């Protein structure tokens, strides 16, 4: 039985280092398929074991495993492994189903959160019973309810719409999410995950959005642990994790400044279709980013939407008081254009 | 809960007589054991 | 005496200090002869040398010139005993010490 | 500026026929989303989410030059790389004692 | 633990070369706490 | 519809030589697999292989065009199918 | 060709910027030739050997035989100079 | 002032741009930044070479070995 | 251009560089104006 034997010697070309030789020779001694030495490897936490050894040129892998083993990274909360699975051709969008997510939100591994305290005082909110079953399965609609306390005022989560009740009574590519990063950094900030959340900030589409909402998020998670009388240390870790995603969202804002003023705008002011028909500066302000408005864009944005339809901008306050005191001095101003910049309520 | 026991490694330094002896307790074996030697220490880890 | 040119541009290029580099040439193989003629006048001149034309021009590095005439063109020899009797003359000079 | 834009029209002394306006229309509603959005259409939504995704690559990784250019990280790099230099000096200083020794040898041999 | 280690070697007292007790040393140390391994020994404070 | 009125093709039609193994012929395809002239007596049909191919795995999602031609075509009908077909530019 | 396809990957990490950088291969060794076969249909694939990943376009040029080079180098050879002999825009 | 005058601040003024630009550059040159990422790129090219070395003279040893067994 | 183009032994048309000067002059090169006035070209005789 010569191949199980693995030889170190010093200097040479045999490894170099005793782990290599001795992870290689557990690898080979499991004999298994690439599916059991990447848990192998994932229980290790070893991600450069599993890139040299198990991702190498001419691996074969069966179908599904991959999004096997992504599940269990995502689980146990390997933000490396899961940079890995994706650098290797695992996706997002054909990965994340509804019941992959509910199972993410329902597991038990990983770091502790607050997430069931939420769910319970939602809960007991919505139905006046109490305290939670054991054996409870918190469906993405409870999730949904526990976003709305949160990010607070109108604010109205797409997993309490009509449609998605309607998905999830008619079935426990429609249950694949359009956007799964968006959801996935809405899971990440609930179960108190910040490197997994900031790893998917950087994938993904409408990042602004994302840091301001996971912003408030945090802040919200932190004055509710404060006031439920829990470890002050979780309040803490929580307010530094909202400070973080502030300071991202205005690194963001200071890029686009440097890069293009009016799509830095027009940034700061579409329509956000997936976070309850917001705007960016209406979630900046309702998480009380003080140095977000407080950013020359902002600031100038606030006086775009100041002056109305007006160009003007120059020698302020005289022209609009002649205006008001003689109506025949308001024709002889510079207007807007038609489709300059329309700011409106309900289109 | 793949379907896999946790791994054992059977590292070897110097050793004697009785350690050849580990060495074929541990690969004839089910399941099989790796083993891993080192070099420079001498005596049965050098003759093997 | 190029590449003392060359060694005096990367002196220019990054020390403080004149070196006085005085250069002996014959004045009748220079190139563009009547572009220095004047009595204590600043004359320009050209540091481009064409590859035809067998005449060489000056090295544009240097402090000074003793440039001396036999009367021929385009021929050396004209430089090399007044060189000699110039820095024999010099080194019969008593040093300040 | 929210305020003042959701403010009505007409100042407060005639501020009761803009009152009776609103009434009126509640009244009609009844017979028969408080911001400032852009509502941007599909082109523009897709142009914005390209100069997103630009900014974001350009904020990473010029973070990553900063970090990679800072003489904190020069100082830290150098020092691993010259001790693992040290380290190979030692051994190739070992391998030319021991190759002199086998020129010494072949010179017997010869 | 995720990992099972088993050292054996010879009961009597050795030395090793220093940078291979050095290598040797920083690998079993560096393998047992990323992968969280159990090492199992001879106990008593003689040679490997 | 060009490429395929434009682009050949050559196909392994044989008298199976064995040589060395039984089942690899002069092509070195499986035997029963069948379906220049020297020892092949290859036969010239319209191609059934091009478009286009999408990379699954392997990190990035890309899309590469592809054709497949015989290997006695002019280069004249290959760079018109670059420079009119695929839309690139010289 | 791999060493060429780690670098166009690095340039997909590198820049959006796009290279068009034809791959000329017999067809012959390509594997799964079966999954290549199709008329302006896009084709999946899978990462006789593999096709690069990070590769434009393909020219795979088939002379009947399987698992054989030489396929593809007079081809080539004879596009090279069809397209040095044409003019330059200048 | 006359000709020969603006002749000789004309020389002036260049041993002042020639002064700045000079001194400029050694003060750039002697700052600690710069000769830590000088110092830090022949850190990198030398520990390159120096791998080199050590493989060239491995193989170079395994040589006088072959040689003198060989012999 | 200065390590091939400008090296020892080319030869060079009277009045092409200073159609290069214009030309690097109007495509905004100052670093091929560095190089075309340190080999020789000097700016009172270009300048009209």
């Amino acid at each position: 039985k010569k191949e199980l034997i693995t030889v170190f010697r010093m200097g040479s070309e045999g490894h170099q280092d005793i782990d290599l030789a001795i992870l290689t020779a557990l690898l080979k001694g499991a004999n298994a398929s690439a599916p059991d030495q990447l848990s192998l490897a994932l229980a290790w936490n070893r991600v450069d074991i599993a890139r040299s050894q198990i991702f190498i040129y001419g691996q074969q892998w069966p179908v599904g495993s991959l999004e096997q083993a992504m599940l269990d990274a995502l689980v146990l909360d390997r933000v490396d492994f899961v940079k890995l699975l994706i650098e290797n051709g695992v996706s997002m969008h054909r990965f994340l189903t509804i019941s992959r997510l509910e199972e993410l939100y329902n597991t038990r591994h990983g770091p502790s959160n607050t997430l069931y305290h939420l769910v319970r005082d939602v809960k007991k909110r919505e139905y006046p019973k109490g305290n939670l079953p054991p054996d409870y399965r918190i469906s993405l609609i409870d999730i949904g309810l526990v976003i709305e306390y949160l990010m607070g005022g109108a604010y109205r989560c797409n997993y309490t719409r009509k449609r998605f009740r309607t998905l999830y009574h008619n079935l426990f590519e429609i249950n694949h999410f359009p956007f799964p990063f968006h959801e996935l950094m809405v899971w990440a900030v609930l179960m108190k995950r910040q490197k997994m959340a900031l790893f998917f900030w950087q994938h993904g589409e409408e990042a602004m959005a994302k840091a301001l909402v996971a912003c408030k998020l945090c802040k919200a998670m932190a004055h509710e642990a404060s006031e439920n009388d829990m470890v002050d240390d979780i309040s803490q870790e929580l307010n530094h994790n909202s400070r973080d995603f502030g300071q991202l969202a205005v690194e963001l804002l200071d890029q686009s400044y440097k890069q293009d003023e009016q799509l830095a705008m027009k940034l700061l002011t579409y329509e956000l279709k997936n976070w309850s028909n917001a705007t960016c500066l209406q979630l900046a302000v309702a998480a009380k980013h003080r140095d977000f408005i407080a950013h020359t864009c902002s600031q100038m944005l606030l006086t775009d939407m100041w002056m109305g339809r007006l160009r003007m901008r120059k020698n302020s306050g005289l022209k609009v008081i002649l205006g008001i005191l003689l109506p025949p001095s308001i024709l002889s101003l510079e207007f807007k254009n038609k489709d300059d910049m329309p700011y409106m309520t309900q289109a | 809960r793949i379907g896999q026991g946790v791994p054992v490694v059977a590292l070897i330094v110097e050793g004697g007589p009785n350690v050849i002896s580990i060495v074929l307790e541990y690969l004839r074996d089910t399941p099989p054991v790796p083993v891993v030697v080192c070099d420079g220490s001498g005596r049965a880890s050098d003759i093997l | 005496i190029r590449h003392v040119g060359d060694a005096l541009k990367d002196h220019a290029s990054k020390s403080r200090g004149k070196i006085c580099t005085i250069g002996i040439a014959p004045w009748g193989i220079v190139e563009n002869q009547e572009d220095l003629i004047g009595r204590d006048v600043v004359r320009p001149y050209q540091t481009m040398s064409n590859p035809m034309s067998k005449l060489t021009v000056l090295n544009s590095m240097h402090s000074h010139f003793i440039l001396a005439d036999n009367g021929t063109t385009g021929k050396y020899g004209a430089e090399v005993k007044l060189r000699r009797q110039l820095e024999k003359h010099i080194s019969l000079q008593k040093i300040n010490t | 500026i929210m305020t003042f834009h959701e403010r009505p029209v007409l100042p407060p002394p005639l501020i009761i026929f803009s009152h009776m306006t609103m009434i009126f229309q509640h009244l009609c509603c009844r017979w028969r989303d408080y911001g400032l959005k852009l509502f941007i259409t599909d082109d523009e939504l897709k142009k914005v989410h390209d100069f997103e995704e630009q900014c974001i690559e350009e904020y990473f990784r010029e973070k990553d030059d900063r970090f990679n250019s800072s003489n904190d990280e020069r100082i830290r790099v150098t020092s691993e790389r010259v001790e693992n230099m040290s380290m190979r000096l030692e051994e190739v200083n070992e391998r030319e004692h021991s190759m002199k020794a086998s020129l010494q040898t072949v010179d017997i041999r010869l | 633990p995720k990992l099972l280690i088993s050292v054996h070697g010879g009961l009597q007292n050795f030395e090793l070369q220093p940078k291979l007790k050095q290598v040797f040393g920083k690998g079993l140390i560096k393998a047992a706490m990323t992968t969280g391994a159990w090492i199992f020994t001879g106990g008593v404070n003689t040679g490997v | 519809s060009w490429i395929e009125r434009a682009f050949y093709k050559r196909e392994c039609v044989h008298i199976i030589p064995s040589t060395k193994d039984p089942h690899r012929c002069c092509c070195g395809r499986l035997i029963g697999q069948h379906v220049w002239s020297i020892s092949k007596h290859t036969q010239l049909s319209p191609t059934d292989a091009f478009g286009t191919i999408e990379f699954q795995g392997g990190g990035h999602s890309n899309k590469a065009m592809y054709v497949r031609v015989s290997f006695d075509t002019k280069p004249d009908l290959l760079l018109h199918l670059m420079t009119k077909e695929w839309q690139l530019e010289l």
